[PDB]
């Protein structure tokens, strides 16, 4: 019948919700990471250079 | 991964200031052994007339 029927017409789109809420907790993560991960190596790229080229500088002083 | 690839910089990173710096030092020295020479090597030919000179303020 048409009572439980509301029942069922209120579910379905409340699946859709939790899916939509889900969708963007995944991509969220996805996210935080692609800046982090890229802006620490930075970082250490740099570091690294600059943490070679005053040696090789200050061994052009020797 | 942003560790591990910064990891395998890390590597290169000392192995190239190594070799570089240690090279460095190859012409450097090398070098200096010649340059040492060089400045004999002017004073040689005129040399004698120091001598020569030294001795005769020493001399009477």
């Amino acid at each position: 019948s048409k009572l439980e029927a509301i029942l069922s017409q209120e579910v379905e789109a409340e699946i859709q919700a939790l899916l939509q809420e889900a969708e963007a907790k995944a991509e969220a993560v996805k996210r935080e990471a692609e800046e982090k991960a890229k802006a620490l190596l930075q970082a250490r790229e740099r570091a690294l250079e600059a943490q070679y080229r005053a040696a090789l500088r200050r061994a052009e002083s020797a | 991964e942003a560790e591990a690839k910064a990891k395998a910089l890390e590597a290169q990173y000392r192995e190239r200031e190594r070799a570089e710096t240690e090279a460095l030092l190859a012409r450097y020295r090398e070098r200096a052994e010649a340059e040492a020479k060089a400045v004999r090597e002017k004073a040689m030919a005129r040399l004698d007339e120091a001598v020569a000179l030294v001795l005769k303020e020493v001399l009477p």
